[PDB]
């Protein structure tokens, strides 16, 4: 007597790294780096009109 | 494995999920019918020869 | 310990972070993508008024 | 409570047909009645069958007693030699936080405490059964605090119907209809749980409470006005057909009425004794819940954080 | 023409309202499930009667 | 009746003769008569259309 | 490190005179809906304790205390405000600060629970909401004092002032708004002990009527025993029926919802290290939690 079992294949996934810049709707905002935001207190942007 | 998207609160924080499926061989035959006639056999092997 | 079997342990157990890093930090870029949608509906009024 | 913890073993036995291994991995959060803090036992031990009384086959009414003389543990991880479990009333880990499976037909919320409750509900009864072991192993529910209060009000209730020669079954929650399971209760842990109340029912009893049966009519004159005192007396209460009848008055005057207070010692053994009847039948409240990432409903078939309570 | 087909005949009261029967709906006076019923040990049952 | 605000009238005759008979057998009146403090159920429904 | 610490941000619009008031209250009891690391202060006020359109009472923020978690607030930055919480954070740690609104002094070695303001502020003008901070006072009294506050409600429909404690005094008294802002918690005991005393009077018909000081401690002792004779001690065994067996379970979860509330267990133990030990009114006290 002969028997036996059997594995086949074995598959996966792959997670897509998303830059956001890879999107267009990057173009509504113009999204530039703090390196540090906690400290700040005072957030204000003054407007010339 | 599942892609995440990070949301702030109050709503709560998610942890990074994974699935492991295991499906097992369904196994079928198949059939056919040849059969033979009676004097074809002695056709083929020399008895009538 | 020295056996082949512990050391391959690791490499089950290091690419556990490799997956969990690479979703968290591919999480956030997203976590714009998703704010960027919520920031601007709740500036938007709708088209009737 | 140790800087690690205390952790007790159960050993496994090696006789193990493989479908009851599985069968003890999905016991990943239960809750185990041990009977000391022994640190290695074994599973004839946690089982039902060292469960059971001398010669007799416990009920659901007296195993309720049968439950406080014991420590609830919870199991950790499942390993292929042993089950490792945490008890509770040993403080229970090196973190503070415990997963626990809800087998249970109801939600939790967050901050309510857990009383457990062995199996009673019609339907969902489900004991694990380690055949090549030839074990069976009945696993309590965990509920929350108010729930327990009713399922043992509801079962000590029915019991004294038996005492005398309709209806009683349906309890509420979340809107949720469900009954439970009975059929008949041992006459000795009924009386073992009667006289724990009658006892506490007594010592509630002091001088001041009959100044207070003088405030009998003047809440009923009082739920006519306000519609918050018609939300005592729910026309199932005593109090409001005894009003209509009894027109009770004051004793006059307490024997040294100048030096005490008949009122404030009236509610303070009635604190000690009547308010503290909800620990006095089913176990403690020993833990509730503590989401971290906040999950306001935990939902039924899900593990939850757990942190003691007090 | 083809096989056939044969009618049933159910019971029923006069009084019914005959826009119950302008859509679709059961033969019997309630819906059935499982599709209905919810995540409860009773609830097939209990759409029932 | 799920309100609990409004003051009953005087006989309890005639006042639970109401509260029967609007809550039973309405879909929307409680299944438990409303507690002291807290906020009343609605009964569950055994499936939904 | 590994120490928990909750971050409490607030909404920027802050006026000079607001945040003087927030420096000040350092040390004090802060509850919060759910362990988290950060959190909004508009779970915090007093406001967010509502459940109408009403204002909740003395009952509902005793209710409300077992659903809530309690915090001790730590240093507060004008950034945030960083509080631990007291069941899991302080495991760890071991030792923090806290100061009395209390005006009853503190001994060693004493237990103490939160009590909500009813023995008897802070409002943010800008921010628009409230503050109210409970009161930790020692567990003993903690019985005495809610108990004391009852006796008063029912004398509503001698002396209940006097409370002296490690030789001190006390005014319960000081008014107004005070009494009709426990008149809920007074309407709940009563209809618990009347209830319970005409079940009790239905089940032994005879408590009363049955012979003073002699009699009734015979009838006290046998059913005070452990022996057998248990259930013949004790029952009396168309026309309507009075639905006993009902007005029990209603009546014991009465009785069991009023144990959560008036337990007021020992959150708190202060142990005085390198100091004295009385710690008095306005003074930050050392706290361990049970290990």
């Amino acid at each position: 007597d002969v028997e036996f079992d059997a594995l086949l294949g074995s598959y996966c996934n792959t997670l897509s790294l998303v830059r956001f810049l890879e999107l267009g709707l990057s173009v509504a905002c113009v999204c530039t780096k703090f390196p540090e935001l906690a400290y700040m207190n005072e957030g204000r942007v003054q407007f010339e009109v | 494995h599942q892609p995440l998207i990070a949301r702030d609160g109050p709503h709560p924080i998610e942890q990074p999920t994974h699935n492991y499926m295991t499906k097992i061989i369904d196994r079928r035959a198949l059939n056919a019918a040849f059969s033979l006639a009676t004097e074809a056999i002695a056709l083929l092997t020399g008895e009538a020869l | 310990d020295g056996t082949g079997i512990s050391a391959h342990r690791q490499l089950r157990a290091i690419q556990q972070l490799a997956r969990n890093v690479q979703a968290v930090l591919g999480a956030f870029e997203r976590g714009t993508a998703d704010q960027m949608l919520h920031v601007l509906l709740e500036k938007a009024p709708p088209l009737a008024l | 409570m140790l800087a690690d913890g205390f952790e007790t073993d159960i050993a496994i036995p090696s006789g193990i047909s493989r479908p009851d291994a599985a069968a003890l991995q999905r016991c990943e959060g239960r809750v185990v009645f041990l009977p000391t803090i022994r640190r290695q036992l074994t599973l004839a031990d946690v089982a039902h069958e060292s469960f059971v009384s001398g010669g007799v086959s416990p009920d659901t009414l007296g195993l309720l007693l049968a439950y406080r003389r014991r420590f609830p543990a919870v199991i950790t991880r499942v390993l292929p030699t042993r089950i490792v479990a945490c008890p509770l009333d040993v403080g229970l880990t090196h973190a503070g936080t415990v997963n626990l499976r809800n087998t249970s037909p109801v939600d939790l919320c967050n901050g309510d405490p857990i009383s457990l409750v062995p199996p009673v509900f019609e339907g969902q009864a489900t004991d694990v059964r380690l055949d090549s072991l030839d074990l069976t192993l009945r696993f309590p529910v965990p509920l929350p605090s108010p729930l327990a209060r009713e399922i043992v009000a509801r079962l000590v209730a029915r019991g004294i119907r038996d005492l005398n020669p309709p209806d009683l079954n349906v309890l509420y929650y979340n809107g949720s209809r469900l009954s439970l399971l009975a059929d008949v209760q041992q006459l000795g842990p009924v009386n073992a749980e009667l006289r724990s109340l009658v006892l506490n029912m007594v010592y509630s009893i002091t001088e001041g409470t009959t100044i207070i049966l003088t405030l009998i009519p003047r809440l009923f004159a009082l739920s006519a006005q306000d519609g918050y005192v018609n939300a005592l007396l729910q026309m199932q209460s005593v109090t409001r057909e005894a009003a209509q009848l009894i027109h009770p008055e004051a004793p006059a005057l307490m024997q040294d009425g100048e030096r005490r207070l008949p009122l404030y010692e009236a509610l303070v053994a009635w604190l000690t004794h009547a308010g503290q009847l909800g620990d006095t039948l089913a176990l403690a409240p020993v833990v509730r819940v503590c989401t971290f990432d906040g999950a306001a409903v935990v939902r039924s078939g899900d593990m939850a954080p757990v942190i003691r309570y007090p | 023409h083809g096989q056939d087909a044969v009618c049933e005949f159910i019971a029923t009261p006069v009084s019914t309202d005959v826009n119950y029967f302008r859509r679709p709906c059961n033969p019997r006076g309630r819906a059935a499930g499982g599709v209905y019923a919810g995540d409860k040990e009773g609830d097939v049952t209990a759409l029932m009667y | 009746y799920l309100g609990r605000g409004a003051p009953p009238l005087l006989d309890n005759a005639a006042a639970v003769y109401l509260r029967n008979a609007v809550v039973a057998g309405n879909r929307l009146g409680p299944a438990q008569p409303v507690p002291v403090f807290g906020c009343a159920q609605v009964p569950r429904r055994a499936g939904m259309d």
